[PDB]
């Protein structure tokens, strides 16, 4: 929307902007600021992922062994 | 075997185990990926109790922009 350039004249507040911009989505948390899809160690939201676009950000020698597993669902692929 | 339930990985046909993928290979967004056969797996009834699972209980609040601003939002606009 054009009324969240606060200082803009009047006229220029209805509607919306549109239209193509070339800077990676970010995001402001209160004072901060960081890219939407940067992954990282700091963080907005949670995250329970492992890998992120080919990077493994788990802790080295992650292996947790697995011998219960509850199972919610069945994909087939 | 069930849809919905605690199972467990076993030994298997012959000695065959569960062959924990790589981390580049995952195909899901999970911590830890395996690569089993229908042998390798057992119920592990006796378990009842859920895990740990995530619930998002979310909501969206959207805006109309147009020449009409009291008209009721469209996902094509």
């Amino acid at each position: 929307p054009r009324v969240l350039d606060e200082d803009a004249p009047p006229e220029k507040r209805a509607g919306v902007h549109d239209g193509h911009l070339k800077r990676a989505p970010k995001v402001y948390c209160g004072g901060d600021e960081r890219d939407v899809l940067r992954v990282g160690s700091g963080g907005f939201w949670p995250r329970r992922s492992r890998l992120w676009g080919g990077v493994d950000h788990a802790p080295a020698g992650f292996n947790p062994t697995v011998t219960v597993f509850h199972v919610y669902d069945i994909l087939e692929n | 075997f069930v849809t919905f339930g605690w199972y467990r990985l076993k030994p298997g046909r012959n000695n065959t185990l569960a062959q924990p993928r790589a981390p580049m290979a995952f195909g899901t967004s999970s911590d830890v990926e395996f690569n089993c056969t229908a042998d390798n797996l057992a119920i592990e009834g006796g378990m009842s109790d859920l895990p740990a699972y995530k619930l998002m209980c979310f909501d969206i609040e959207c805006k109309a922009g147009g020449e009409d601003e009291l008209a009721f939002p469209v996902a094509g606009h």
